[PDB]
RNA sequence: UAAAUUAUGGUCAAUUGUUAGUAUUCAUAUUAAUUUUUUUAAAUGUUUUAUCAUUUUAUAAAGGUUUAUUUUUGAAAGAUUUUUUGUAUAAAAUUUUAGGAAUAGUUAAUAAUAAUUUAUAAUUUUGAUUAGAUUGUUUUGUUAAUGCUAUUAGAUGGGUGUGGAAAAAUAAAAAAAA
RNA sequence: UAUACAAUUAUCAUAUUAAAUUGUUAAGUGUUGAUUUAACCAAUAAAAAUAUAAAUAAUUUUUAUUUGUUUUUAAACACCAUUAGGUA
């Protein structure tokens, strides 16, 4: 597409309401300015991408190490746990926020609304100090992370980390999905589920087993 | 955004998100959760089409996970059956059956998936095996 | 003098203006087309009695001290001296509940403080934003089924009637910014989705939310075209409130249904079971009703007293039916729309019609 | 195949009819809008079509804007061959408009579209 | 295409075909889909007080 | 506007090509615009909308047999008491009156 | 000419006529829509029916809500009488005095020896029905007949509150008439139809009076509204016309 | 060419193009569907 | 799929007549034979629909015809007030019961 | 959210132009047609009867209709000593013109009413009425195919109204009371 | 003469979820004269600075509303004509 204002072309991966970019009324990208991390200025964001590739990590768990206490005493920062992460993040794009249109140009000129960038004044802290401590100390809030008992972020984390999400999707073998499966062209992976009861199996699940270990081991490929 | 614009599904941008993933070859794709949506997926997974699936219960979307070899992907094309959700294709058996077959050999390669009056998403092989016929959804290989 | 002119030199873009040279300042619709000139005296006493001052009913004080009879105790102990602890919480239960004061600070709170601060945080000292903000929490609060309540018919109603106003009496004084024009209009038309489910939900307050804004002006159909066709009506169907109403309250439900073997129709099962639905007359129906149920003692007179008129009138009847068009019932002559069945005559054959319709079919 | 025939099973098509009732002007009689449906082979795809049918309430139940039943009948007057045969939904809101001495519903403000420009000022 | 029906062009047929396209017929939202010129501005002069019986 | 914006379709060129119209084509269809209105201005045009009539239909003045420009074809027939009143029209349109708005005056405009 | 050739509302085959006899034999005339003038036209009600040997019994008791004072009712039912009287004045010994106006919600004949059992038993049994049952506030528009147009009464329409009588109704209908075999003149398995008799004529009045009420009076008053009343107060009357000046009062209940 | 005919990128799978005419009118004429008014073919 | 299926003119591809009979009631047709105006150009009319696509009797469950969303059911589900969708749960347009339906049995 | 086999089943979808930078279904191709050829039609007098009469013998003239065309058994079939029945005229869908405005013996109630009964009537921009063109809802051609492209012909008002039914004024190819 | 668009990105005229609208400031006289222009001619010359937040998303505004033409020169520049003026 070679008309102005259509550049932005005909990206699905995308979060919006519409799979032609260039009628998005949210986001008016940038072209001057942006791209710098994320290659072409077209593309989502870091922080707002849909589609993952395999050699780049996926996104941070947000926290907002205490639980790993059962892990390997010298493990550091796990690498996706993050204090501050935003999928909802407005990145500063003149054509949106300074507009020069309007105006001749020069040095001062344009409108600018300041709701994007954080405030890097001194008015605000100043403006409000006070004795009372914050809202962490006085617990203000209900809920909590919104998904309820959380081994990483809540609760204490035991067992493995599995960084690529090979156990995390997965077939279940079985009709309880009790014992799940992976498999590769060449290799197979049974994976036994039953984190609740610390992993005993039961006759049933026992002689199923025995059913998904001699059948993936009697198969062809593996 | 208009009167004369084709009236998307879930289907008909599932469909296009996978083909765009597929030629940026990523490895998982974020993709609309609906029952005939996830039955695709299973389908497809089925048949080796696609590395791996999950539905985590998440409301909107589910995730795919890709697969590719010899170093373009395992898809070929992969399309919707209809651009509308005002248009509604159905499949006679015979129609299923004709798919199946190629100037007289047999051939599985290519694979359609369809909604059954039992909601359930079936290929057109196994739809052709029990002898009913479907809504069509889309096509795949 | 006589109709406006335009005059168009076609070299240039446009026509020169009319003659008459139309209104200086141009007419401001509504969403509908109709033209208001200024608020109506209900709406222009909505504003007036925002502007000078809100106010909270003691109906909140009252309920909040037949529920929590215990706070209520404590605070009814403590008036005037400051307080540290602040019981009067379960009043409030939202931000936006406190109109009374400024940033929304109850009234209770100012009880140990300056009585200067008490001045500046009072409502004299709101801007207009402010003032608005507090009309539409108080009448929010009045119709509202529960504290948190938003989304609601009659909350989102109420709102948009408030908002609609303060646009309306925005735009009275400065003419043009059509930003605006749109925005009341478009908030004018989820006004009027926002009282048609009303009165599918709730009819009563649906009525008294239009006799309180005055807003009977947005209800109206918009034109004869689509209205005939029924589209007017059909929104209640796409809003599901079609089958809402859940008769047994009002309308005995034994005279609304058609016998299915019997194939009676509604009126005739109302008549067996000796009831009778029927709307509220206008004189009308009433005066034609009224003429036509006296055919036969009217008849019976002229017959007994005068019979030589009526032997008259019988001749002309009785001769007629053998003079005329058709003599005798057919498929032709029993044809109840005749010049429709046979459009091919029309022209040439009968010239008793020039048009091969008259009715819907 | 529409929503008519979904719910009845008509002797005879277009026998059995649900529809609003638009205007009583005319004493015992109701005229309904009623949709019914057309196929696009071409296109795979339907439309809805709108058509007004009178029918014939004795008794004179029927307000504005009810959600009115409709069956085929006996030939009553030149154009009603329609009876009203249940009212599904009545109309509470017109009627208790009514009762207060109003109109059912109030009067669409313009009328039919015209080619010409009305100047009327004040 | 035969040739004859409507313009001596093609593109008139498909431009009288939209007027029978299933998803562009006419209905309470989009009306007067074949002269919506002749009805443009023709009330702008028309001054109607609206409707109000009730208070 | 009421005017035609342009004679003919002026944005012709290839698809994708990145401008409404190329400068040839423009050219062309600016030379065919300037002709059409260089003949509005000499014949000394004039046409006519009225109030409660056909909009669509346009009464045209400038054939009107008091403002016709030619001294032979037959003008047009309109109405005696309309055609007095589009006569007045046109002439108390000339002259700017102060206190009015100042419109655009031209010699072909009476 | 101004018409259809043949007008539909003139075609009519009359089916209790044997066949043949209107093709050769001879024509029969009737003016046939007098008889299809229907039960809406003609103001007709169709009430619960005696069997014949109930029927053949004068009815001793009813059931009946008492009209307050200051009634919507009362009032208009006065101006009725003003505007009748004045357009015929031979209305006068048909008409019942405002002073009797009563809603009738039954009627039932009790035979003098069993008399007392009766009355308590019936005032106990309606006692307890109507225990649950709050005041009710009923519409009153449009006129009806009973016995064939000697009966001339104000409807009840049911737009309101109406619906809880249906079941309060029913319920003593289902005791009095059921449990203890009393002579309701219906069956006690049907519902009677409620209504405001205004105009009566009875047996011996009927030789000076006439055999039907005549409709030209009442003709625009059949759809007149008499407006809303709410009612608290039930009572099972004898029907005496010299005791009090108002229907004599053998049993009471309050609906609060 | 701004004044004319839309056209495809690649061809169309003629496998779809079969079975998105399944409902197609010769299809309907065989299930039945047209109601026979009239003499037809003698 | 191919021409020779165009052709009704086959008694192979054409959906045979007593089906007309099955629907209005057999030796029923020798009746309107003997009508006064007939065949020109109308007769009366002959009903031959393959009995599985009948829309008197059949419904949703039994007939592709019916469960079509956009239009029929569409209709219908905001009529009796189920929530609904373009692709749900349950053949027809709905992704679960009306209030009605779940607190009644039926 | 698991694979499947007691193995090819339920009977064939298959596209052929020698172009001229490029963008866009457009010259020259095949099939189907008109150009194109006397091997399938046909001539006048219908016929009985009880005598100037009375029985039998019911849709090919034209006009141009797009919300349009709809009906019985009392004739014959038809069986038998005489009476015998009821069901019908109504509707629903599908309806054309590049640039689009109003239509009208007129709606509904009354009733075997009203050239002046009563009424806040009826048709229309969801495209009317006039006006052009046109013989309407198993028939063709092309094609791998949702398409595109054909289908004739036959119901043209009343005015002593016969007849079961108006279909009633040359123009068969229907055996019409031995 | 009949004989099969696109629907993943297509530039001239059928818009549509939008926060605007309103602000009374500045500038002016000493004196005897070639400034501006490539070049002509009329002929006092100085000047008009401030606003963010907030307005919720979609479902019946398409006869409604809307896309740089604007009172006041007794105020200029600018432009048009040429010393007469027009316009601003
Ligand atoms: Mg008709
Ligand atoms: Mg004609
Ligand atoms: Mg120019
Ligand atoms: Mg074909
Ligand atoms: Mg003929
Ligand atoms: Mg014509
Ligand atoms: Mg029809
Ligand atoms: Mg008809
Ligand atoms: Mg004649
Ligand atoms: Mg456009
Ligand atoms: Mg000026």
């Amino acid at each position: 597409a070679n008309h102005p204002n259509r550049q932005s072309g005909i990206q699905f991966l995308t979060h919006y309401n519409t799979h032609q970019r260039f009628r998005v009324n949210k986001d008016y990208i940038d072209y001057m300015h942006w791209g710098k991390e994320q290659g072409q200025a077209r593309l989502p964001h870091r922080h707002q991408r849909v589609a993952f590739d395999f050699n780049d990590q996926l996104h941070p768990t947000r926290i907002g190490y205490a639980w790993f206490a059962s892990q390997d005493p010298t493990f550091g920062h796990h690498p996706d746990l993050s204090s501050s992460f935003d999928p909802n993040y407005r990145v500063f794009s003149h054509p949106e926020h300074w507009n020069k249109m309007f105006t001749k140009r020069r040095p001062g000129e344009g409108d600018i609304d300041l709701s994007v960038l954080p405030s890097r004044s001194l008015l605000g802290p100043l403006m409000a100090h006070s004795d009372t401590k914050g809202i962490p100390y006085f617990k203000v809030d209900n809920r909590g992370h919104s998904n309820g008992r959380v081994p990483g972020v809540n609760a204490p984390f035991f067992g493995e980390f599995d960084q690529k999400m090979m156990q995390a999707m997965s077939r279940p073998l079985n009709a309880n999905r009790t014992i799940t499966g992976n498999d590769g062209r060449f290799s197979k992976t049974i994976m036994i589920n039953e984190p609740q009861c610390n992993q005993a199996l039961s006759a049933k699940t026992a002689s199923e087993l025995s059913k998904e270990i001699d059948k993936a081991t009697n198969a062809v490929y593996s | 955004r208009r009167r004369e614009e084709n009236l998307y599904t879930p289907i008909y941008d599932f469909c296009h998100r996978i083909r765009e993933a597929t030629e940026q070859r990523k490895r998982f794709v974020v993709v609309p959760s609906t029952i005939e949506t996830r039955g695709c997926a299973r389908v497809m997974h089925d048949h080796g089409l696609v590395a791996g699936f999950r539905d985590f219960h998440n409301d909107r979307a589910f995730a795919v996970e890709l697969k590719y070899f010899q170093g373009d992907s395992t898809i070929n094309v992969i399309e919707p059956c209809s651009y509308d959700g005002r248009t509604e294709f159905e499949w006679s058996p015979k129609m299923m059956r004709r798919l199946l077959n190629t100037h007289g050999i047999h051939n599985r390669l290519v694979v359609y998936i369809c909604r059954t009056a039992d909601n359930r998403i079936i290929d057109h092989i196994h739809a052709v095996k029990e002898n009913i016929g479907g809504r069509g959804l889309m096509m795949v290989h | 003098e006589h109709p406006a002119i335009w005059l168009w030199y076609p070299w240039r873009m446009n026509p020169e203006p009319p003659t008459p040279h139309m209104p200086q300042r141009r007419a401001l619709k509504n969403v509908h087309g109709a033209v208001f000139n200024d608020l109506t005296p209900v709406q222009k006493k909505r504003q007036e009695q925002m502007l000078y001052g809100v106010n909270i009913p003691e109906t909140r004080q009252m309920k909040f001290e037949e529920q929590h009879p215990l706070l209520a105790g404590a605070l009814r102990k403590l008036e005037g001296q400051p307080k540290g602890f602040p019981f009067w919480y379960r009043k409030y239960p939202t931000r936006r509940h406190a109109y009374e004061y400024r940033f929304s600070i109850p009234v209770e709170m100012l009880d140990g403080y300056n009585d200067d601060v008490k001045k500046a945080l009072s409502k004299g000292m709101m801007s207009i934003q402010e003032k608005q903000f507090a009309q539409e929490a108080m009448y929010m609060e009045r119709y509202a089924e529960h504290d948190f309540d938003t989304t609601s018919p009659a909350v989102l109603a109420v709102k948009r009637a408030l908002k609609c106003r303060v646009l309306r009496n925005h735009l009275l004084t400065n003419p043009h910014n059509n930003i605006i024009k749109t925005v009341l209009a478009n908030t004018e038309r989820k006004l009027n989705h926002a009282l048609r489910r009303l009165r599918k939900v709730d009819f009563k307050k649906y009525w008294e939310i239009i006799r309180d804004h005055d807003v009977q002006d947005i209800l109206q159909p918009p034109n004869l075209v689509t209205y005939r066709q029924g589209s007017y009506w059909k929104y209640d169907w796409n809003a599901g409130l079609a089958i809402s109403t859940n008769l047994a309250d009002v309308m005995d439900p034994r005279g609304l249904n058609g016998c299915v073997e019997t194939g009676r129709s509604r009126s005739e099962v109302a008549r067996d079971l000796g009831l009778s639905y029927t709307r509220p007359l206008h004189e009308n129906e009433k005066k034609q009703l009224s003429h036509q149920a006296v055919y036969y003692e009217r008849l019976a007179k002229f017959k007994m007293e005068q019979p030589e008129a009526a032997r008259a009138m019988e001749r002309e009847r009785f001769v007629r039916k053998f003079s005329g068009m058709f003599v005798k019932m057919d498929i032709r002559s029993g044809a109840p729309d005749f010049p429709s069945t046979y459009r091919r005559l029309l022209g040439t054959k009968v010239v008793r019609w020039a048009s091969k319709r008259h009715g819907p079919n | 195949y529409d929503l008519t025939s979904l719910i009845f099973n008509q002797p005879r098509q277009g026998s059995d009819k649900i529809g609003y009732v638009v205007g009583t002007s005319m004493l015992k009689t109701a005229v309904v809008a009623t949709n019914h449906m057309v196929y696009y082979p071409k296109f795979n795809q339907r439309v809805s079509r709108t058509k007004r049918f009178f029918a014939h309430d004795e008794d004179l139940a029927c307000v504005e804007g009810d959600l009115v039943h409709i069956k085929q009948c006996r030939k009553i007057s030149k154009y009603k061959h329609y009876y009203v045969f249940s009212i599904l939904e009545p109309n509470v809101e017109g009627r208790e408009r009514l009762k207060l001495g109003l109109k059912a519903v109030p009067p669409p403000l313009f009328g039919y579209p015209v080619s010409r420009r009305i100047v009327k000022l004040n | 295409i035969a040739h004859w029906y409507c313009g001596h062009k093609f593109r008139h047929r498909f431009m009288r075909d939209k007027r029978f396209h299933p998803s562009l017929q006419a209905s309470h939202d989009a009306r007067n889909r074949f002269s919506k010129r002749r009805h443009f501005k023709t009330n702008r002069w028309n001054y109607q007080q609206a409707y109000r019986d009730m208070p | 506007r009421w005017a035609a914006k342009f004679y003919g379709q002026v944005t012709f060129g290839p698809r994708n090509y990145p401008y409404p119209s190329s400068r040839w084509l423009a050219r062309r269809f600016q030379m065919k615009k300037h002709r059409i209105i260089k003949r509005f201005r000499f014949r000394r045009y004039k046409l006519a909308a009225v109030a409660n009539l056909p909009f669509a239909k346009m009464i045209r003045v400038g054939m009107l047999p008091e403002l016709k420009s030619s001294k032979t074809k037959r003008g047009d027939v309109v109405d005696p008491t309309l055609s007095g009143q589009l006569v007045s029209a046109v002439k108390n349109t000339g002259e700017k009156r102060k206190g009015q708005r100042t419109r655009p005056k031209s010699k072909y405009q009476v | 000419e101004r018409g259809l050739y043949f007008p539909i509302n003139h075609r009519i085959v009359d089916h209790r006529i044997a066949p043949g006899v209107t093709v050769e034999e001879t024509d029969v005339q009737s003016r046939y829509r007098r008889e299809l003038r229907t039960n809406f036209a003609t103001g007709e009600t169709r009430q619960t029916i005696a069997p014949p040997w109930s029927a053949r019994e004068r009815p001793t008791h009813f059931f009946s809500l008492r009209l307050p004072s200051r009634n919507s009712v009362t009032l208009r039912v006065k101006e009725m009488h003003n505007h009748l009287l004045f357009s015929h004045q031979q209305c006068a010994p048909m008409l019942v005095s405002p002073t009797k106006l009563h809603i009738t919600l039954g009627v039932m004949t009790i035979p003098e020896n069993s008399r007392e059992e009766l009355v308590k038993n019936i005032q106990q049994s309606m006692s307890e029905t109507f225990a649950c049952v709050q005041p009710l506030q009923l519409r009153f528009r449009g006129l009806g007949t009973f016995d064939f147009g000697r009966v001339l009464f104000i409807r009840v329409v049911p737009e309101a509150d109406f619906g809880r009588l249906e079941r309060a109704v029913c319920d003593i209908r289902r005791r009095v008439g059921g449990v203890l075999g009393v002579d309701l003149k219906g069956n006690p398995h049907d519902s009677y139809v409620p209504h405001v008799t205004v105009a009566k004529i009875r047996p011996n009045q009927r030789q000076q009076l006439g055999d039907t009420i005549p409709q030209s009076l009442w003709a625009d008053y059949q759809h007149h509204d008499f407006g809303d009343v709410t009612l608290s107060t039930v009572d099972l009357c004898r029907m005496k016309g010299s005791p009090d000046g108002y229907y004599h009062t053998e049993g009471a209940v309050h609906l609060s | 060419h701004r004044s004319g005919k839309a056209r495809a990128f690649v061809f169309r799978d003629p496998s779809l193009r079969m079975m998105r005419a399944g409902s197609g009118y010769q299809q309907l004429r065989r299930m039945g569907m047209p109601m026979q008014v009239g003499m037809g073919w003698r | 799929s191919f021409k020779y299926a165009t052709k009704l003119q086959h008694d192979e591809m054409r959906q045979p007549y007593y089906i007309h009979e099955k629907r209005y009631g057999i030796f029923s047709n020798e009746r309107n034979i003997a009508k006064a105006r007939r065949g020109l150009p109308f007769i009366t009319p002959l009903y031959t629909k393959h009995m599985n696509l009948w829309d008197t009797d059949t419904d949703a469950s039994n007939n592709r015809f019916f469960r079509g969303y956009y239009y029929g059911q569409r209709e219908l589900h905001q009529l009796l007030g189920r929530p609904h969708s373009l692709e749900a749960t349950n053949a027809d347009g709905s992704n679960d019961l009306s209030t009605y339906e779940a607190n009644t049995s039926q």
